[PDB]
């Protein structure tokens, strides 16, 4: 599972959620940035680090970070689709 | 038919991948609250008889207007379902996320997706048709039913109460502990994984190491059998005087912040 | 003869030496595969390793080493972690912003605590 | 007989000269065979010992030797590091 | 009263890891409430890899610049 | 009261300034203060807060005293250089070796103390600058 | 069990060896059983040689006409051949300079072989013990001055085995004696001693012992500098490698350099194809080893460095001058050299070959007339003449030999370059500023920020191969194209054909592979068949590395995705085979590039040597 992580410059654009295919990222109250909303990723176990999310991010640098763990992979992680491990 | 689809059942032909993936696969497993982000979040529960397996339906008037095709999931080789129910206001033509076109029906629709990358595209494009209630469930092995995708109700462009933030991390990406100031911890090769303790914790111990003016000695371990070495330098005073630098260093911080 | 040999030392061992062996190799490594120990030690929480690392810790609890290790957790390291916090609430009270509401045990926690459920060691129900 | 290649060869009019006898003979050979097969114990016995790595018993519950003990209490031959070094002073 | 740079003034990135470090930008805005961690915006005149050029920074990431103590010369 | 994210930063600081000055001592006993590490060898610190060489960066002889350094490193610059001359160029040993005698072993000797007056002489200036 | 993908096995398999990430064996005593389990290896291997050159080869009739015979490596049995090639073949040919080693430490006899052979076997048995029980007392064991030892020893043996050690009157019973008795196994003549146009065995041997003693001097004087300055604030596994590969590549570079010019090995300049195919392979160990110096120390960064004022540090903060300067170095040398040799291309071309631009390397002839030649060659520097000269195998450069150093140069500058720059932005770089957090080795950050393709540090050092080969492939060119031609007698073909790059292919490569391709022909095939079935097989291998480079993924997935659809829909196989059971996924974008490069660097190797084989022999 591709761990990703949101930090403190997250600005609330939810352009990172619609980005997603797969439904990783969310949008949960905060109270750092204007827009009072912060993404966050409790779906982790979707990723399939595709890696759109950061594509959208307009920060500076990435406030939503995708770690690839190769040495972790997962059906859903891989995108497999002929293959269940389940 | 036998030539067309295995004759075994999808249980049949999956031997043992439960048993086996907790072994082959020990770090592949889902949080105690997988759709959602807080365990008190209401968390809508649905069964079988809500949204059935696509093996238990047969010419379902929920299904779409779809001829079917070779993308699909594939039948008693794959388990793991995922199906879409959505409600239509008009009966209009969509693509499908494996290729080739359905037509959606008048009212309530049903689709069955083997990747849950699949079913968010195929909500995308409907939300982007001005549909709403797109309802993402997964159908597991034995037929238990997770509802995902609006999870709490509300998508998640939308900000909604009750949702916890789920791995934020408080500060930017780049301040997070280098590999080496995580050496020999379990976050060594994981730093993004590290508390931000951790984090601060480790970025001020190298500072701390590299000020050997003041840095302590840690005399060396009694290890030999053998009596005491008389040496020639007092471990004690050293302490003291050490104690003392301390205090001073840290008045002196705090004076300056 | 020269010949003489290396051809009948030849018939015998690389038939067995290329076939039997290599076949061999390569129907183990295709169980080892299967194998509940397969990359035991590169597969993250499989069984070995984390009895592995369990009894690793039952050692190191049982039998204290008398040379200081490299601490698992950094903060471990500190002998009086006691006094580590009591001075640091002292300093931050010498540099509070006024009369603030803010305590530093409150802040270590709010630091030390990580929602981070993905993660392995979290995924494993510990 | 050989089909000489290479101009070198040709020009050169190096022979490859057969022995006439062996040169092992084939008792020898079988105690080269044996010797190996010692030494292929030992492999599988290294290997045993690798894959399952060490155990954390061993170096905990046997005392270190004196010699171990003096050098770990003193920073000897790699000790006090982090590093392997064959090559260290 | 107001805090951070002013509206308009040049300011340096003290962000080590911004695109725009130790550059110069453009303050568009400073939000004037405690709780944002990065309040001020700076427009830069180039574009990072992102082809966006707009970004926020806290107040200790930021150098207020005077009109005529800075290299115009980048 | 409403914290700000400005004082969270300022706690953060504190945080890392205090942890800092405090791993320092003899507080937080990781292997890298260990001696022979990153430490300064217990009672023999090599440089003060000036980044300036102490007498403890000499070892044994650490306690020698700059006039005997000298006298030490001027000895073996003259003996090592003697040597060097009388090796290579006045009466060559490698040309003695040509004629089939053995080499002089005074010249080698001498010679072997060039180097040695290299350091000695560094070690009397870092003796002379500490005063010894 | 086994529900994972075929992704596992690249996945481990590239790490298998990554030790400190085996929470298992991680301690160094398990590092040192990994050393003393490679040395067993290494001594089987030599124990193989030896044994087939004992078993089937003519190491009696080498030591007699060393000249007249060509050494036997081992005895082929190749099921595959056909009559005629069996008596065609008679034994596997040697390339190696094994026979000459041998000769020269004293071997006289098969029978001392076979002991040799058992020697090896039971060391190797000798180092599985002691991998067997790691431990910090077998710590101890390793040093420079156990290697100063070994040297020793090994000074013992050959003057034990020196041609001259019958006339030595033993010294340590009769006292040394007169010097003549000492030089019968101690000398110092220096260079080439004619007949077996080598070094004297006495000259290695008291180079040994020589070397042995300094090591233990130089060896007490850093651990006395260790006494006094004692800091060892940044140990690493992964730094010390660094060091051993960059000392080592050095030295075996160094090797293959002073054993060609000062061969020591009796009777090896004579055998042309092994004296070519011994440089080559040191060159390119030492390539090899210096590459990976850089790649430890780009890994050492990565996860076990932490930011200090250091020389690290200083080197970290100022990367940008550094790659910088680095790129203009490289800019400039490959613009001159390559504009150099395309001005001699159009010249030759246009029946102009005067007016080629031909730098006389005059800095490197002032060296050479100065400090090595000792007749007046060039004239420039000095013009003296020797009147007691020592012998060598030093080349006489010409106009040709500065653009190929100057080529050189631009090879290992371009190395260094994408070494250096990788290495120190693994620390990270505007395009991706935290790469200390994604470890050594990773895909890519996506196509976001305009795109991210071997951004990793680990994609450096598989950009740098490419350029390690090409440097290698360089000056490999110009040392076997020069011996060729001083073989050959040529010596003026090579001087003026050299200086054009058209010269390089028609004189060298189009040329020296005339009798390899007719190895095998529709007349019959030669001793050569092997070579050119090798070279044919190069090539496969190399063209497949251009598959695993050129095409990446995602299309690769797709395809492995429809067949196993084809699978799974095929009759007689659904019943057995539900793709559940190592699933077959298309090679992760790291483990391509990897399995490319080696493809890449497999072919280069065996066309290489398949290519020398074919024209030295
Ligand atoms: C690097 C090691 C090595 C290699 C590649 C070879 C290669 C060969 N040997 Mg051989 N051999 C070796 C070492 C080696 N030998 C040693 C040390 C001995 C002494 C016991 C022998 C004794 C020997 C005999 C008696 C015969 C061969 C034969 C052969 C040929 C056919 C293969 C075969 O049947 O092997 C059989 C070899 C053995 C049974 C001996 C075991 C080999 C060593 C001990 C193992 C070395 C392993 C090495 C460390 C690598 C391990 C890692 C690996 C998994 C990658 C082939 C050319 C045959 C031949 O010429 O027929 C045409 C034959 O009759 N060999
Ligand atoms: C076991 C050690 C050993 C032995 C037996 C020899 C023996 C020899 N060496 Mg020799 N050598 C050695 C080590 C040794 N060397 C080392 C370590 C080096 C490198 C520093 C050299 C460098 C060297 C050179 C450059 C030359 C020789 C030469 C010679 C030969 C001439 C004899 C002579 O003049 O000796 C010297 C006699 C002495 C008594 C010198 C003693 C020096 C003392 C022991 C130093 C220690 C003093 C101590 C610190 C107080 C002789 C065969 C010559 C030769 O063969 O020419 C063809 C020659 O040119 N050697
Ligand atoms: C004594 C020297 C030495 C040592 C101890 C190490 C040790 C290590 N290296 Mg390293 N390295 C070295 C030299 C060394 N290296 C050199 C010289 C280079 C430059 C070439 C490198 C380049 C290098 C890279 C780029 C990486 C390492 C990595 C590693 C670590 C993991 C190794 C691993 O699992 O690889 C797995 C080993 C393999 C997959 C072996 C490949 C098998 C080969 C290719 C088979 C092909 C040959 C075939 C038989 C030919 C057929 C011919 C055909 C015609 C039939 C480990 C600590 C890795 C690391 O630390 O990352 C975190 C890493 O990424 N090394
Ligand atoms: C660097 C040191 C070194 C090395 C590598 C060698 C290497 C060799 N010597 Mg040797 N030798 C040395 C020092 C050394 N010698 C010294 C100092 C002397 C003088 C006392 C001699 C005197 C000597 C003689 C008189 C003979 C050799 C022979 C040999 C060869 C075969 C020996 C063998 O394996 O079978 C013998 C060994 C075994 C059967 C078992 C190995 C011994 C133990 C078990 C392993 C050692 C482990 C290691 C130290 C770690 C081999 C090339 C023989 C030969 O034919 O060479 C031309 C031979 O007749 N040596
Ligand atoms: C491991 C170290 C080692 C060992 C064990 C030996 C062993 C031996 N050396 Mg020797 N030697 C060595 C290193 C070593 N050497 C080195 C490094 C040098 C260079 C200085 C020499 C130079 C040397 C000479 C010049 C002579 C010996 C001689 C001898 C022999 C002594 C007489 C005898 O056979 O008694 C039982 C014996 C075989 C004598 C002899 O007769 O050997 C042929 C002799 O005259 N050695
Ligand atoms: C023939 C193939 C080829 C060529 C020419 C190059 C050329 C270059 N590579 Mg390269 N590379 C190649 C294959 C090649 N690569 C392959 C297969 C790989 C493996 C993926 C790499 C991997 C690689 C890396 C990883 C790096 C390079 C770098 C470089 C540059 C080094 C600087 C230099 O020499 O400038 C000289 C430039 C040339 C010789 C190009 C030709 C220019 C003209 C045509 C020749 C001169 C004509 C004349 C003088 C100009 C007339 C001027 C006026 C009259 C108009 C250079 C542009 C490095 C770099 O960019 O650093 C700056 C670098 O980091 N390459
Ligand atoms: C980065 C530039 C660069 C590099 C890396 C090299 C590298 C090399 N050169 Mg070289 N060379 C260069 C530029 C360079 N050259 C230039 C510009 C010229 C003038 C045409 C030469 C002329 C030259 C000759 C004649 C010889 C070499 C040789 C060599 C090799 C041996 C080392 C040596 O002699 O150092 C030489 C290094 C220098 C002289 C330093 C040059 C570096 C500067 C900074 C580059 C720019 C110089 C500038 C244009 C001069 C302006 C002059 C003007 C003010 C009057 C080595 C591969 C030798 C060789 O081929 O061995 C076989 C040899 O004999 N070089
Ligand atoms: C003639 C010999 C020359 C040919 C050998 C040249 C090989 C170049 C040397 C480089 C070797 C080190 C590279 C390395 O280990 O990392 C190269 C990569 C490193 O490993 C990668 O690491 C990444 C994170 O660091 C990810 O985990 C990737 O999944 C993982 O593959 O290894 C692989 O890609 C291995 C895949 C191929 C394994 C096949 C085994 C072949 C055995 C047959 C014998
Ligand atoms: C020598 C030696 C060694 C090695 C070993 C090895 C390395 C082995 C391997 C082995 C192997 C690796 C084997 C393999 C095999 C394979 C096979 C045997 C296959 C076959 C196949 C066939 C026969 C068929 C073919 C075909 C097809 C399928 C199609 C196309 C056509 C044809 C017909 C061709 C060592 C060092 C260890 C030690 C001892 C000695
Ligand atoms: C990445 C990195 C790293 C690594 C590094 C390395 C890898 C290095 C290497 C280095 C090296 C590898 C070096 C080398 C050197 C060498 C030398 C220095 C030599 C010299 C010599 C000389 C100079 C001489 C010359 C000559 C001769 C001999 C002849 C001719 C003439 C003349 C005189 C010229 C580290 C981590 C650590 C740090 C960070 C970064
Ligand atoms: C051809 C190709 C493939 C397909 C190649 C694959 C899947 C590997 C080929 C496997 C070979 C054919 C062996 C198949 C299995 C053998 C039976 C050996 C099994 C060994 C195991 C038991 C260890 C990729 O996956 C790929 C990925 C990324 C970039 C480029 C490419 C690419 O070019
Ligand atoms: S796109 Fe980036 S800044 Fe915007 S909400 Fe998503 S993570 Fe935050
Ligand atoms: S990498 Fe792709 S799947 Fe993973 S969180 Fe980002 S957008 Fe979602």
């Amino acid at each position: 599972a591709h761990a990703v992580k949101i930090y403190d410059t997250c600005i609330g654009c939810t352009l990172c959620v619609r980005a997603c295919p797969t439904d990783v990222i969310e949008m949960v109250p905060a109270t750092v940035n204007a827009a009072k909303q912060v993404a966050s990723t409790p779906r982790v176990e979707d990723c399939v680090g595709c890696k759109r999310c950061e594509t959208a991010c307009p920060t500076d640098f990435l406030s939503i970070r995708v770690y690839l763990q190769e040495n972790e992979e997962t059906q859903y992680s891989l995108g497999l689709d002929l293959a269940d491990w389940s | 038919a036998v030539p067309n689809t295995p004759k075994s059942s999808p249980d049949t032909l999956a031997g043992n991948r439960t048993e086996a993936s907790a072994v082959s696969r020990p770090y592949d497993k889902f949080n105690v609250n997988y759709p959602l982000s807080s365990p008190d979040q209401a968390r809508t529960e649905v069964t079988t008889k809500e949204i059935p397996r696509p093996e238990d339906l047969v010419d379902s008037p929920k299904f779409p207007l779809f001829g079917g095709s070779a993308n699909g999931y594939m039948s008693k080789a794959t388990r793991e379902r995922h199906a879409i129910t959505w409600t239509a206001k008009e009966e209009t033509t969509f693509e499908m996320p494996t290729s080739g076109w359905a037509m959606m029906n008048k009212g309530e629709n049903l689709c069955y997706f083997r990747k849950k990358e699949q079913c968010i595209a195929l909500c995308k494009q409907l939300r982007s048709m001005k549909i709403n209630d797109v309802k993402i469930y997964r159908l597991s092995k034995d037929g238990t039913v997770t509802f995902l995708h609006p999870s709490d109700g509300v998508f998640p462009e939308k900000v909604n109460k009750g949702r916890v933030p789920v791995n934020f991390r408080p500060f930017t990406v780049c301040q997070n502990a280098k590999q080496g100031e995580l050496k020999f911890t379990e976050y060594w090769t994981k730093p993004y994984e590290a508390d931000a303790l951790t984090t601060l914790f480790v970025k001020a111990r190298v500072a701390a190491y590299n000020d050997v003016v003041n840095l302590f000695p840690l005399p060396n371990p009694k290890l030999t059998s053998g009596p005491a070495e008389p040496t020639s330098v007092d471990y004690d005073a050293l302490t003291k005087e050490a104690m003392e630098g301390q205090k001073k260093r840290i008045e002196a911080a705090m004076a300056s912040v | 003869a020269y010949g003489d040999g290396p051809k009948k030392w030849g018939a015998v061992l690389l038939p067995l030496t290329i076939f039997g062996v290599g076949i061999t190799a390569m129907g183990t490594f295709v169980l080892y595969t299967f194998s509940e120990d397969f990359f035991w030690a590169f597969v993250p929480g499989s069984k070995r390793s984390m009895e592995l690392e369990k009894k690793k810790k039952e050692m190191a609890e049982k039998y204290p080493s008398p040379v200081v290790q490299h601490p698992a957790d950094p903060l471990a390291g500190l002998v009086n972690r006691a006094d580590y916090e009591k001075g640091l609430e002292e300093a931050w009270d010498k540099v509070k912003p006024k009369g603030s509401t803010v305590t530093v045990e409150e802040k270590l926690k709010e630091l030390s605590t990580q929602n981070n459920p993905h993660y392995w060691r979290n995924a494993i129900k510990s | 007989e050989r089909i000489p290649g290479g101009k070198f060869t040709k020009a050169q009019g190096k022979i490859v000269a057969t022995p006439d006898e062996d040169g092992f003979t084939d008792s020898e050979v079988a105690l080269a065979l044996i010797i190996a097969a010692v030494v292929l114990y030992l492999a599988i016995e290294v290997t045993k010992s690798l894959f399952y790595g060490e155990d954390p018993e061993t170096t905990a519950k046997g005392p270190m030797t004196p010699f171990e003990k003096r050098v770990v209490e003193k920073g000897l031959f790699g000790s006090r590091g982090d590093s392997y070094s064959p090559f260290r002073p | 009263a107001w805090v951070g740079p002013k509206k308009g003034s040049q300011v340096r990135i003290l962000r080590p890891e911004s695109y725009w470090f130790q550059q110069r930008g453009t303050v568009v805005n400073v939000n004037q409430k405690t709780n944002i961690k990065y309040p001020v915006t700076v427009k830069f005149d180039f574009v990072n890899y992102a082809n966006v050029n707009t970004n926020g920074f806290a107040l200790w990431e930021v150098d207020e610049l005077k009109e005529g103590e800075y290299d115009p010369d980048l | 009261y409403t914290e700000s994210a400005q004082d969270a930063k300022l706690f953060e600081t504190v945080f890392s300034t205090y942890t800092a000055e405090y791993l320092k001592g003899p507080m937080y006993e990781t292997p890298e203060k260990m001696i022979g590490r990153r430490p300064f060898n217990p009672g023999e610190p090599l440089w003060g807060e000036d980044k300036k060489l102490t007498s403890n960066v000499l070892g044994p002889l650490k306690r020698v005293s700059s006039n005997e350094l000298a006298f030490l490193t001027m000895i073996c610059l003259a003996i090592g250089a003697w040597g060097e001359a009388q090796f290579l160029w006045f009466d060559p040993q490698f040309a003695a070796i040509d004629r089939g005698e053995y080499f002089n072993p005074i010249y080698i000797i001498a010679a072997s103390l060039l180097p040695v007056s290299f350091w000695a002489h560094i070690a009397c200036y870092i003796q002379k600058a500490n005063g010894k | 069990y086994g529900r994972c993908a075929t992704q596992r096995y690249f996945q481990v398999l590239g790490n298998i060896h990554d030790i400190e990430l085996n929470e298992s064996l991680n301690s160094p005593q398990a590092i040192q059983a990994l050393s003393f389990g490679q040395l067993s290896v290494i001594l089987l291997w030599l124990a193989a040689y030896t044994f087939h050159i004992g078993w089937s080869g003519n190491f009696e009739a080498f030591i007699d006409n060393p000249l007249g015979v060509q050494p036997i490596n081992h005895f082929v049995l190749d099921p595959h051949y056909s009559q005629y090639k069996v008596d065609t073949t008679i034994a596997a040919l040697t390339n190696h300079p094994i026979y000459h080693w041998l000769m020269t430490v004293g071997f006289t006899s098969n029978a001392q072989i076979y002991r040799f052979t058992l020697g090896l076997e039971i060391t190797a048995a000798v180092m599985l013990v002691l991998s067997l029980a790691p431990s910090v007392g077998l710590l101890s064991m390793g040093g420079l001055e156990v290697v100063s030892w070994i040297s020793i020893c090994w000074a013992g043996h050959l003057v034990n085995f020196a041609p001259g050690a019958a006339n030595l009157t033993n010294v340590v019973m009769e006292g040394p004696g007169s010097l003549g008795n000492l030089m019968n196994v101690l000398t110092f003549n220096g260079g080439i001693q004619l007949g077996t146009q080598a070094l004297a065995v006495s000259d290695v041997a008291h180079h040994h012992v020589a070397i042995g003693i300094v090591g233990l001097w130089i060896s007490a004087l850093l651990r006395v500098s260790k006494y006094a300055w004692n800091f060892n604030t940044q140990s690493s596994y992964h730094l010390d490698l660094s060091l051993s590969l960059t000392v080592g590549g050095i030295l075996t570079s160094l090797l293959a350099q002073q054993a060609y010019v000062y061969p020591a090995l009796s009777y090896l300049p004579y055998d042309y194809l092994t004296t070519t195919s011994l440089y080559v392979h040191h060159q390119y160990i030492g390539a090899f080893l210096a590459t990976g110096g850089f790649v430890h120390g780009g890994i050492f960064l990565v996860r076990d460095y932490t930011l200090s004022n250091d020389l690290v540090g200083k080197l970290l903060a100022t990367k940008a001058t550094v790659i910088s300067t680095l790129s203009w170095i490289t800019l400039f040398l490959g613009f001159h050299a390559t504009g150099l040799y395309m001005h001699n291309d159009a010249m030759a071309a246009f029946g102009v070959p005067q007016k080629q631009i031909i730098i006389e390397p005059v800095f490197a002839e002032f060296i050479q007339q100065v400090f090595f030649l000792g007749t007046p060659v060039y004239g420039l520097g000095s013009a003296a003449v020797s009147s007691t000269p020592t012998l060598s195998f030093l080349p006489i450069i010409s106009g040709g030999d500065f653009l190929v150093h100057h080529a050189i140069a631009l090879g290992l500058h371009t190395t260094v370059l994408v070494l250096i720059k990788g290495a120190l932005d693994s620390q990270g770089s505007y395009l991706f500023p935290d790469k200390q957090s994604f470890g050594y080795g990773f895909a890519c950050d996506g196509p976001g920020r305009g795109g991210t393709c071997d951004i990793s540090t680990w994609d450096s050092f598989y950009l740098a191969f490419f350029w390690v080969n090409n440097t290698v492939a360089w000056f490999t060119y110009y040392f076997h194209w020069k011996v060729l031609s001083l073989w050959q007698s040529s010596t003026a073909v090579f001087d003026e054909n050299s200086l054009y790059l058209m010269g390089w292919f028609r004189d060298y490569l189009w040329q020296n592979c005339a009798a390899l391709l007719s190895g095998y022909d529709s007349l019959g095939s030669n001793d050569l068949a092997v070579w050119a079935w090798a070279f044919l097989l190069a090539h496969l291998a190399w063209a497949t590395g251009f598959m695993f480079l050129i095409s990446w993924r995602g299309y690769w997935q797709e395809l492995i995705d429809t067949v196993i659809y084809m699978h799974l829909k095929a009759p007689f196989f659904n019943e057995i085979w539900s793709a559940d059971v190592v699933t077959p996924v298309a090679l992760s974008i790291v483990q391509a590039r990897f399995i490319g490069l080696a493809h890449y660097v497999a072919g280069f190797i065996l066309t290489y040597l398949a290519f020398v084989v074919g024209a030295t022999s």
